[PDB]
């Protein structure tokens, strides 16, 4: 009996909107929000998508969220809010819910996800300085929204959380930060769930368990567990993927890209566009 | 697949 | 006549090619660049990755391609604005081979070979690589029949990959008149778009687009030799013998197989 | 890293 081994393996019904620009924490709520609907943990990446629809994958398939439900219906979208396809639900739409991030902490989970690491100082520093210059992930043409569908950051944010009750007249708008969800997940999850209205008293014990099915520690294990994917183990080196459950950090310093870039950034941090305006509202510019 | 241990 | 005519044909069943014809055509320009052939017809599922969308209320002719089923949810959209629907088929051994190569597949690669011919077969189509394709039968049935259904106010014509090789100038000259483009179709017009299109002009295009980026038609090359009903025999007895097998019974694969005549 | 195991 001896331990410490390795295993040898060789409105209440209407669209709800869960918006966010990418990395923002988008499948976490959506994890928390599967496991609080089926009160079952999500062991696997399709157990999260059988209780949210992504509308980018549906329209892969020339699918569409139903133009008028007879049921609460969550769909996943990094899309900015005016894209046409958007315009086919101005007056289906019952919830936005607007999932906001630090741009820092954004920047560098979607250098991971697109398998640049910050010892190829070169195309983190290039990955880095595009965010800045182009003031998010628009830029990407490979991206979600292919860039442009995306917009900068601010356009994104704008979109979705601004002149809300003309885009879609019908709906209730609800903007939570990431950062606030890491700082009190159940007090904020319990927010969100009684936000969406998806039906009937919120229990704290239910809410605790989703909370507690959906920690970065579950959703590891449900990485690696998967099954469906967040978009066979060990091949040759090209099978390698990015992690896609990272540390969930706050507010990271750029300067091990060079303290230029971290200069560069505050000083769009402190200027007057969009970016910084909307960096500043949601308490990302110190 | 997915394993691990610890035994 | 205003209103979308649609360009659907399931993968690699020469729906390029027709569109360089169109282009050259509508333009009176030989395409020089893939940029050309994408200004003249839309593409449904590429504008979809932006979220956008054709018009639903089309002030003028508009020639969009796609490769999904017309039962999506999304085509459901343009039952009113659909005026003529161009389907394009072509015969599934080849559009299995075309699309083995496209994948990056090397006929003598047996395993990765063998295992897609093997899921071309099982599943009957590309379906499984999206489910929005459907099988080819399913892709086939959806635009071809029930026309009077899914796009009442539209016409359908459907014509076979092998029949525009066959007779480029006459084809074409069917299929422009069927979309109705304005005017008088100048058979010289015909022959004209047709000779800017050849297999080999269309290399060229690859090229040029190639060293100027003009453009990309989605490394393997896009433009082939056009083969017909190639064997798979060199996969395996049992796996073009399994491809035998679908041609030879009463579902909807044999069915079409034999009514395009690709049953052999 | 990136893909697992364990061997
Ligand atoms: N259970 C979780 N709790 C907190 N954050 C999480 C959780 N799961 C995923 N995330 C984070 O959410 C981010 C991915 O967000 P999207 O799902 O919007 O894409 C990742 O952040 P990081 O790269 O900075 O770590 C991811 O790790
Ligand atoms: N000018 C052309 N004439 C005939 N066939 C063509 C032409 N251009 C492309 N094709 C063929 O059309 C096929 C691809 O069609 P798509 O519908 O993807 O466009 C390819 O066939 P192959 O792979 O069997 O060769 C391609 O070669
Ligand atoms: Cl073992």
């Amino acid at each position: 009996s001896s331990h410490h081994h390795h295993h040898h393996s060789s409105s209440m019904n209407g669209i709800r909107w869960i918006a966010s620009y990418p990395k923002a924490g988008n499948t976490w709520v959506r994890c928390m929000l599967a496991a609080y609907i089926t009160g079952k943990a999500p062991q696997v990446w399709n157990d999260i998508d059988a209780e949210s629809l992504t509308l980018e994958a549906m329209l892969r398939f020339g699918d569409l969220p139903p133009a008028e439900p007879m049921e609460p219906v969550l769909v996943k979208t990094h899309l900015k809010a005016d894209v046409p396809v958007l315009g086919l639900y101005g007056e289906a739409t019952a919830k936005v819910l607007y999932l906001v991030r630090n741009p820092r902490d954004m920047l560098l989970s979607s250098m991971r996800m697109a398998s640049i690491s910050r010892d190829d100082v070169e195309k983190s520093r290039d990955f880095a300085r595009k965010f800045i210059a182009n003031e998010g992930l628009g830029w990407n043409a490979l991206g979600a929204g292919g860039g442009v569908g995306l917009g900068s950051w601010p356009e994104n944010v704008r979109s979705w959380t601004e002149s809300s009750s003309d885009r879609f007249p019908n709906a209730d708008v609800l903007t939570m930060r990431y950062e606030d969800l890491k700082g009190d997940p159940v007090a904020r999850f319990s927010e969100i769930v009684e936000f969406l209205d998806l039906g009937g008293p919120v229990d704290i014990e239910d809410i605790r368990r989703a909370v507690a099915a959906s920690t970065l520690e579950r959703m590891r294990e449900l990485e690696k567990r998967s099954g469906g994917s967040p978009i066979m183990m060990k091949g040759g080196p090209g099978g390698a993927r990015p992690q896609f459950v990272g540390e969930g950090r706050y507010d990271q310093s750029l300067s091990f890209l060079g303290e230029d870039i971290e200069s560069d950034y505050q000083e769009l941090l402190h200027g007057d566009s969009g970016f910084a305006l909307y960096a500043k509202q949601y308490g990302y510019a110190g | 697949x997915y394993x691990x241990x610890y035994x």
